[PDB]
């Protein structure tokens, strides 16, 4: 994904301060809460009825850690997103049957989580840069 | 369709939003224009630069519309009849743009109210904004 | 949101569909599984071949639900509550699948009623199926 | 677009009996009628208020002929859809700003028009093949 030098520097600087252990779980739990039909793919994670049970699930936290690791791996290879997410796209398309719209929803939830965690430091330009990186990850996964 | 619980959550969240509605709406419009430049084609007579008085005024109008929709959440279709006609019959706005503006409003609310934006409140506001967008995009 | 005009068009079109509803629903289910094989994952216990008795029975059930929805167009959320709690609460169906099934129903109605499927009737049936999907995809 | 030899033979045979002048115009008119926000792009064409005015528009008929000619050109190069629909993709994205969902909507309307014009001969396998061809045209245009 093509980014300006300012956008790349801002994105790297803001991702350097991201607490992975909490942010990944926050994004996954908020996806499962706001879009409840996504719990069909995570029914094996245990209790996912109430928001307080979704957000306090160790399996959800670990899976969000994995998701943020994948997002960081993609952020380190912005010019090769399609090749970076080949195995993950195959896994999601052939074995799990996850619709491509779910990736966009998860990216939007992650952007909302980043805005929640960083407040005024999440300016509209930083949000635009993160929007395009999230869209690139979603299009790479949908391929 | 909204339940009573998320309706109460939305009412409380917007009541705690309170008087910053104009600034929040202006920031939401700025975020939508910056991150989704295709939406700029619906505002060709506007000055879409940062700190624009026209964008601030439009954000104030959008925020007032959201406030009266919060006040009239149970009967949205007839409380937003004038706006629904302008969006659908006159402007003909793609509902994708409504989804984009709803997302930018959620991002603005997350950035400006950390304590208020709980995961439940997030879901309630998401589906409230979805109902508002559906009402405004419906042609009847 | 529906107008009186498309409500009348939908009621007339489905009344003219009448007794072929079961066959039309079976064909709609068959078309969807072949066109979009991802939807087959919601029916792992079914026999998804052509002319299957289970598929024909489920098509009959879907067609009966659609006829009841036609008969109760103005109170759809309170009419299809059992189906709303089935698909949203337990099945957890993605609304994309509802869109696909609505499209396949439209294709079946076009292929079986050329004279009936006028462009206005097409718009009316599209909006009616969208309303039904929105009712079935909501939580109370 | 990957197709079986049977699917390609079925697609080509149905296409030969397709009346371009009627089919393209009817698909475009039904798009404009069912999805009224699409008339923002077609405001230059003329009166587009009633369904009878949308269907009785010579500009709509001519533009539908152009659209179905592009569809035929895509069918003739089904293994090179991305390269065939590059100029049109650039035209629709850079100059017209058409949302990619609109291509999917128009493809679905075209499939409905084909079903309407071919009746019982539009079997579920033929519809599946055409759904895949329409998706490939839409993905090549949205690139
Ligand atoms: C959009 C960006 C996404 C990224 C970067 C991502 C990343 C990953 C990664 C790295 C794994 C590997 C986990 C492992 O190997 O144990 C995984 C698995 C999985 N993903 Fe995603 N994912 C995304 C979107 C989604 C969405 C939106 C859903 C569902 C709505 C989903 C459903 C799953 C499931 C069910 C698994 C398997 C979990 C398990 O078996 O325990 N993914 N994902
Ligand atoms: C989602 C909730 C929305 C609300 C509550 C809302 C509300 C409003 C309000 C109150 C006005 C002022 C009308 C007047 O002063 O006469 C307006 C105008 C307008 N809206 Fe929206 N709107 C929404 C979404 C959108 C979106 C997403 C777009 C486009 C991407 C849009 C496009 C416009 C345009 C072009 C105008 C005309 C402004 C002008 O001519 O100065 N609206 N809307
Ligand atoms: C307008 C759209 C739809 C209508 C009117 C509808 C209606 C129905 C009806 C009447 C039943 C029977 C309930 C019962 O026998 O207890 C049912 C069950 C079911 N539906 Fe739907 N449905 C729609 C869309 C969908 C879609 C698109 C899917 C999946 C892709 C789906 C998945 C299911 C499943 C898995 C069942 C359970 C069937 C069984 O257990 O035998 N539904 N639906
Ligand atoms: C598979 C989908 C589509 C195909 C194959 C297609 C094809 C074409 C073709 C062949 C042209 C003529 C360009 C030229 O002659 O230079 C064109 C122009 C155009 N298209 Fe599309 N189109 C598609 C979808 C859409 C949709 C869904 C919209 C709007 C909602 C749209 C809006 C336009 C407009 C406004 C023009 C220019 C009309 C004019 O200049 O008079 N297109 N397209």
């Amino acid at each position: 994904v093509h980014l300006t030098p300012e956008e790349k520097s801002a994105v790297t600087a803001l991702w350097g301060k991201v607490n992975v252990d909490e942010v990944g779980g926050e994004a996954l739990g908020r996806l499962l809460v706001v879009y409840p039909w996504t719990q069909r793919f995570f029914e094996s994670f245990g209790d996912l009825s109430t928001p307080d049970a979704v957000m306090g699930n160790p399996k959800v936290k670990a899976h969000g850690k994995k998701v943020l690791g994948a997002f960081s791996d993609g952020l380190a290879h912005l010019d090769n997103l399609k090749g970076t997410f080949a195995t993950l796209s195959e896994l999601h398309c052939d074995k799990l049957h996850v619709d491509p719209e779910n990736f966009r929803l998860l990216g939007n939830v992650l952007v909302c989580v980043l805005a929640h965690h960083f407040g005024k430091e999440f300016t509209p330009p930083v949000q635009a840069a993160y929007q395009k990186v999230v869209a690139g990850v979603a299009n790479a996964l949908a391929h | 369709v909204l339940s009573p619980a998320d309706k109460t959550n939305v009412k409380a969240a917007w009541g705690k939003v309170g008087a910053h509605a104009g600034e929040y709406g202006a920031e939401a419009l700025e975020r939508m224009f910056l991150s989704f430049p295709t939406t700029k084609t619906y505002f060709p007579h506007f000055d879409l630069s940062h700190g624009s008085a026209q964008v601030k005024g439009h954000g104030k109008k959008v925020a007032d519309a959201l406030t009266n929709a919060v006040a009239h959440v149970d009967d949205m279709p007839n409380a937003l009849s004038a706006l629904s006609d302008l969006h659908a019959h006159k402007l003909r706005v793609d509902p994708v743009n409504f989804k984009l503006l709803s997302h930018c409003l959620l991002v603005t609310l997350a950035a400006h109210l950390p304590a208020e934006f709980t995961p439940a409140v997030h879901a309630s506001l998401d589906k409230f904004l979805a109902s508002v967008s559906t009402v405004l995009t419906s042609k009847y």
